[PDB]
């Protein structure tokens, strides 16, 4: 926050959340906002505090394809108390706490998982850091730390301690020259193969993926386009690299295209503005896929209404994310057990776990109760 | 099943999950801690030793170094930056001296801040690249550096620069290729040093290092007592290149025009409007000019794209080769290559691209009728015994960057740069700087004393 | 000559790469035919999409990318840098026409591109390019039998080879043509064998072997009965590039060819058709032989008005744009 | 006509064409007449608008260098801020035989020509030439140096160290066996 005096901008700060990210599979934005590729087939420590081992969040990166830098995210595998904890996100949506399938949301040892939306996974934990993982159209993670932990992170997204130059420190105390370079000394495996720096734009290879990749991804530094209201605030340069880079290496060009488009607003609604309708005659694909009874929404700022939350209150609704977009059920709507969209009037109310049907008046414990708009309400 | 001292490990006895051959104890995986959740059979090192990668077994107290790329056995030393480190027990153990920041703005408008970070911004009226003159008090502050970008023979795309050097009361124009004074205030000695080091001139002050390669690329190094004091287009120096984009009131943007913009000496100037991609621009000069710039990627500069992160420096190139479309291209191309080679010259490494095909610099052009001192060395030597510096002696130590120098015989063992040539006696430079052959009075003659009466 | 500096693609989906490997990989899609791809900066990318005319093979787009310029050839029509243009279309270093019977691309000190326009394509390759290409060419370094096909020290098959060089449409997604089962017919009248072996080619053994030109012969006589001679024409193509003099196989029934009242089909004639308006241009002329029409000797090319091909002295003569017959004259002032 | 088809260049070009006007070049304008030179110098300045500029004048300019040359001058322009020639390169650390002369000597004793005689004796021309001195005289084209012995050249050119055999061995006489 900055205030006009003395004839200049008086700023203090209030205090920020760090943000890395891992978009396309490839490229990295660490804590101190250094962007960098990083075309490896390995698993590699995302972020570790590594003066313990509080928390470890780990990346699984495989290659996709005959290049060997088309990468594609896999995994994303929370260790935590020193290993004796691991919630792993796949890449399909598939969940896995300690190496089982675990549906969502699950809520326990105060780790909270849940879809605010079909596209992202929110894994939120007390030991400070949150996960918000990426599924729709492609596998990308983002991390958010509570700022406590600044000048005390190691791993791929650098120790969070306002320093572009200090990112590329390792374990043995220089700084490192390039992205490769520096990921290959965080691999979790010593039999992974080292990530080798990549000069050949793929771009070049295909006049068609040339001229598909230029007259999409240019949507992105267009004044007159959605994406204007955030280009005074986020430089989108990078952004449009990302693009350019995503669509001529992918063999899936809709998939990557619109994997950057989505990472980049995602990347201004955290700094915190509203782009909206951007989609036009693009990536449309992802509007009518989504699961029936649901619907697209450009703006998800909450949890995801339901029956058994309106009945009887959530810990799931008590984390703060994002906005991200994504297939949620419209408003006035709620999915009961089943997962089915209905209104309010046609889902029970819940008590003891009983389901309790709407518009019923029943007896309990000399008691008369009610199941109004799936409200319940007791008397006497 | 193996023969050197790593034998077999197999999985079919121990029980699911352990940590097998992919979780080996490693030069690199000893320290970070390995996760599988499969285990796989194959020869492992016996405790207390670990695997150097090839199938041998090495004590964890010899494990080699890895940086770059590279791989270092203990024992072995390297240059990083300023300072050296050596590789013992898995680590680099480097000497605490202090290293020079630097700040880099060239070609058609890329600045590399103090504090490492890189935009472009294509200005043209006079933009504040450092100054001290920022503060709840202005007036400690000493020293003031502007440029703007000089059309050396239209007014069109730039060909050159123009700097403002200040130093408290002084002042030094850098301009058409040489230097001026026009010293204003007290007039004592110069809080200056003036050296030609090789294709630059180099400006000292003791602590701020001020190289100008005469066409358009400076390059400031500043010690590290002005950390967090400075400001202007170099950024404040804080070792935090986030917030670098602090305009005039300390707003700090996201936006590099908006920043550029702040910080033009006249407000009276009409603020730049939106940069323009070259490539874009004129297509008809892109492959050219990738052609051109092809050689960042070729064997040339295979050595330091692994020292020196070459992305920005290559676009920085295409788009300056792109830019050039009303003339001087060999010029842009050659300052483009150059801030890399200068990076690289830095880092540890005295790399020379230079052929003659490529981005020639006549150095026989000194040598009269067969004297052959004069000659390109890819790195000069720290400090040049010139005529204006008799001792030999230097205040801000620059390391070796490009140009030709002359290797001066013991029988002409004097530099001098106002004739660019090795001779035995020197002249004399007096207070304004003007230099005057021995046995000359000036506007007192000239001796082995100098100007002295 | 050009000794292992070319490759081909001819008949039923058979690819010859530059160090004299053949084989049969039904695609049907785009595949990188050739690219500079072990060099800092990339010089030339030909790629070709095969696809079919009822039941033929046939070549349905080439796009040629080098130095900056995009040359897409399909429907009878090409693309220079996304414009057509009409036959010949000349620029420093580039030229590309009509010539003979194909439509031939020709980019000095890069390549020459050659091209029927129903079924075959060949490339001819600077010497320069030696090991740093890669497609369905070959590696360009001289070693048929060890490098093609061993990929990550694996060895693999044409449908594998001719797999990994593909590359999808921007929207597109090709399948894998699967195999094709067991072959039948083989040469059974020897047609293959009698002309192959015959004396058209007796030089031409001594070149290039014909062992698997006989099996796509073979092949090919599987397919139609009136498409089984490209394998030959593709064969007098090479012996022709080896350095070898092919001699006229044809027969009235072999694949007939027709030319002009004057104009005569003949098998390794000069390329350089003598035509009176350089009537001498064969004198010192160095190419190898080229199929095609020419003219008897002695009687020179007629380019000035296209009458054929007339004796040296009746042909016409030019003037700033004006064709003179033979026994006009024009005065002007001066002479 | 270039100057027209890119006006932008045109005024660059001039300034960069003015050298023939200019106290570099004031001597030979009276033995050779450079206005159709001066043309082509600003027609080439202007034309070359795709790329390679500086080689375009520095060509179109050298013309008139050796028409200067061939006339009966030995003239030198060639500032290291104008058609730079770097001949240092061939310089091994240190090594000093390579100078950069205005005017060649009319023919050289090359390691192909170990006579040192010529055919046609050519005048001098730009270029640079090492010095070959009397320990090594021998100029080395194929290496560019200054070397003591030579080795041998096979029919088609091709050049190989002495005591290698040619696709017979390499001797004092040459490819003898
Ligand atoms: C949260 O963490 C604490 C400390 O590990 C633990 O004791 C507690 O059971 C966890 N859950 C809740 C709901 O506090
Ligand atoms: C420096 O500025 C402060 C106000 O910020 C003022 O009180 C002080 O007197 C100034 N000192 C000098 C030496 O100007
Ligand atoms: C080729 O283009 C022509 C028009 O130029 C069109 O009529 C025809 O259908 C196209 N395809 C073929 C195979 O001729
Ligand atoms: C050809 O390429 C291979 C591939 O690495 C290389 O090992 C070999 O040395 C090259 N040889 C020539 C003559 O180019
Ligand atoms: C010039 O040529 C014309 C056309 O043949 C002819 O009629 C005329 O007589 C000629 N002039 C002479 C012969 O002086
Ligand atoms: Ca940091
Ligand atoms: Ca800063
Ligand atoms: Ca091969």
């Amino acid at each position: 926050s900055c205030t006009c005096s003395g004839g200049l901008w008086q700023c203090q700060d209030l205090p920020c959340p760090g943000t890395c990210s891992v978009q396309g599979g490839a490229h990295i934005s660490t804590y101190d906002e250094k962007l960098y590729d990083l075309h490896g087939d390995c698993s590699y420590v995302l972020s570790k505090k590594c003066a313990d081992s509080s928390f470890t969040v780990l990346a699984e990166l495989r290659k996709c394809g005959l290049t060997d830098n088309e990468n594609c995210l896999k995994a994303v595998t929370l260790s935590l108390d020193g290993g004796d904890t691991a919630i792993r996100v796949q890449a399909d949506g598939g969940v896995f706490l300690n190496s089982i399938y675990t549906q969502l949301p699950l809520s326990a040892a105060n780790i909270t998982l849940f879809t605010p939306s079909s596209f992202f996974i929110v894994v939120q934990t007390g030991l400070g850091l949150q996960l918000l993982v990426q599924l729709v159209p492609l596998m990308q993670v983002f991390v958010r730390l509570d700022p406590a932990h600044q000048g005390q992170m190691c791993g791929l997204c650098g120790n969070f301690n306002q320093n572009q130059a200090d990112d590329f420190t390792a374990l043995s105390g220089v700084v490192e020259a390039t992205g490769a370079a520096f990921a290959n000394t965080w691999k979790a495996q010593a039999a992974c193969a080292n990530a080798r720096n990549s000069f050949e734009d793929p771009c070049s290879l295909s006049v068609e993926n040339e001229n598909y990749a230029r007259h999409w991804c240019s949507r992105l530094t267009d004044p007159n386009s959605a994406f204007s209201r955030c280009h005074s605030i986020i430089n989108p340069k990078p952004f449009h690299s990302n693009c350019m880079f995503d669509t001529c290496n992918c063999e899936r060009s809709e998939d990557c295209l619109c994997a950057a488009l989505s990472s980049y607003v995602h990347a201004c609604a955290a700094k915190g503005v509203q782009l909206s309708d951007w989609r036009d005659g693009v990536c449309t694909k992802y509007m009518q896929n989504c699961p029936k009874s649901q619907r697209y929404a450009y703006v998800v700022d909450a949890c995801q209404p339901t029956c058994r939350g309106l009945s009887e209150a959530d810990v799931t609704c008590s984390v703060s994310f994002v906005p991200v977009d994504g297939c949620t059920c419209p408003a006035g709507t709620f999915l009961n057990d089943a997962g089915a969209c209905v209104p309010a009037q046609e889902c029970p109310c819940y008590a003891h776990g009983t389901v309790l049907a709407p518009g019923e008046v029943v007896h309990d414990e000399g008691a008369v109760c009610s199941c109004t708009g799936g409200k319940l309400s007791c008397l006497g | 099943g193996c023969a050197a001292p790593m034998v077999y490990l197999d999985c079919s006895n121990s029980s699911a999950g352990t940590p097998g051959a992919e979780c080996l104890r490693s030069c690199h995986t000893l320290d970070v801690g390995c996760f599988s959740t499969h285990c796989v059979s194959g020869c492992v090192c016996p405790p207390g030793l670990v695997s150097d990668g090839s199938g041998g077994c090495i004590a964890e107290e010899d494990c080699p170094c890895v940086h770059n790329e590279a791989t270092y056995k203990p024992g072995e030393t390297i240059r990083v930056d300023c300072n050296t480190c050596t590789c013992r027990n898995r680590r680099w153990e480097c000497s605490h001296r202090l290293c020079l920041g630097t700040c880099v703005a060239y070609g058609d408008g890329h600045f590399i801040t103090f504090d490492g970070d890189r935009y472009s911004f294509e200005g043209s009226c006079e933009y504040i690249l450092a100054q001290d003159y920022c503060g709840d008090n202005t007036t400690h502050g000493t020293f003031r550096i502007v440029t703007e970008n000089i059309p050396c023979g239209t007014t069109g795309t730039t060909c050159s620069k123009a700097i403002k050097l200040f130093v408290e009361s002084y002042e030094l124009i850098l301009q058409e290729g040489t230097f001026k004074a026009v010293a204003r205030g007290p007039g004592g000695d110069p809080p200056y040093k003036i050296r030609y080091m090789g294709i630059f001139l180099v400006i000292e002050t003791h602590g701020m290092a001020v190289s100008w390669d005469r066409k358009t690329s400076v390059f400031i190094r500043l010690h590290q007592d002005y950390k967090g004091r400075v400001c202007g287009l170099c950024g404040n120096f804080d070792d935090n290149a986030i917030n670098d984009f602090a305009t005039r009131s300390r707003s700090v943007v996201g936006d590099a025009l908006e920043f550029g913009n702040s910080w033009k000496l006249s407000p009276s100037c009409p603020d730049a409007l939106a940069p323009k991609d070259p490539c874009t621009a004129n297509p008809f000069r892109k492959s050219w000019a990738q052609k051109q710039c092809s050689i960042l990627h070729g064997p040339t500069f295979a050595a330091c794209r692994s020292q020196v992160d070459s992305t920005k420096y290559y676009e920085a190139c295409v788009n300056d080769a792109c830019a050039c479309d009303s003339g001087g291209d060999c010029e842009c191309f050659c300052t483009a290559v150059a801030a890399y080679a200068q990076a690289c010259h830095d880092a540890g490494l005295c790399v020379s691209w230079r052929t003659p095909d490529t981005c020639p610099l006549f150095c026989d052009f000194y040598n009269p009728h067969g004297g052959c001192e004069w000659h390109y060395q890819p790195c000069g030597a720290p400090c040049l015994k010139t005529c204006r510096n008799p001792s030999g002696h230097c205040l801000v130590d620059l390391p070796g960057l490009e140009g030709c120098y002359p290797k001066c015989p013991p029988s002409q063992p004097f530099f001098n740069e106002d004739q660019m040539k090795c001779v035995a006696q020197c002249g004399c430079y007096d207070k304004d700087g003007n230099y005057y052959d021995v046995g000359a009075r000036v506007p007192c003659n000239c001796t082995p004393s100098g100007i002295q009466c | 000559a050009h000794n292992g500096r070319v490759c081909s693609t001819w008949g039923d989906f058979h690819y010859k790469t530059f160090d004299g490997d053949v084989f049969r990989f039904p695609g049907l899609c785009n595949y990188v035919f050739s690219e500079h791809c072990r060099a800092a900066y990339e010089d030339f990318n030909v790629q070709l999409r095969r696809g079919l005319v009822g039941s033929r093979p046939v070549v349905t787009r080439v796009v040629i990318k080098a130095q900056g310029l995009v040359l897409e050839a399909s429907n009878g029509s090409v693309l220079i840098n996304g414009q057509r243009e009409e036959l010949p279309y000349s620029r420093t270093g580039l030229l590309v026409e009509q010539s003979g019977d194909y439509i031939k691309v020709s980019i000095r000190l890069v390549l020459t591109f050659l091209w029927n326009g129903e079924d075959s394509a060949l490339l001819e390759l600077d010497p320069k390019y030696a090991n740093q290409t890669c497609g369905l060419c070959g590696d360009f370094n001289g070693l048929p039998a060890f490098n093609e096909f061993y990929a990550h020290n694996a060895r693999l098959t044409p449908l594998q080879f001719g797999n990994l060089q593909k590359l999808d449409g921007p929207t597109e997604q090709c399948p894998d043509p699967l195999p094709l089962p067991a072959g039948n017919c083989t040469d059974e009248e020897g047609i293959c064998h009698r002309t192959l072996l015959g004396p058209a080619f007796a030089e031409c053994h001594a070149l290039v072997d014909s062992t698997a030109y006989l099996a796509a012969c073979a092949q090919d006589l599987c397919r139609c009965p009136t498409c089984p001679c490209a394998t030959f024409v593709e064969y007098s193509r090479q012996c022709a590039h080896a350095g070898g003099q092919p001699r006229n196989w044809r027969c009235p029934e072999l694949c007939p060819r027709t030319c002009p009242l004057n104009m005569q089909h003949q098998e390794c004639g000069s390329p350089c058709t003598d035509t009176c308006s350089n009537p001498q241009r064969a004198q010192l002329c160095e190419d190898h032989c080229v199929d095609g029409c020419f003219c008897p000797p002695g009687t020179v090319l007629d380019d000035i008005t296209h009458s054929g091909c007339l004796p040296l002295g009746q042909c016409p003569c030019t003037h700033g744009g004006r064709t003179y017959s033979p026994g006009t004259s024009f005065n002007t002032t001066c002479s």
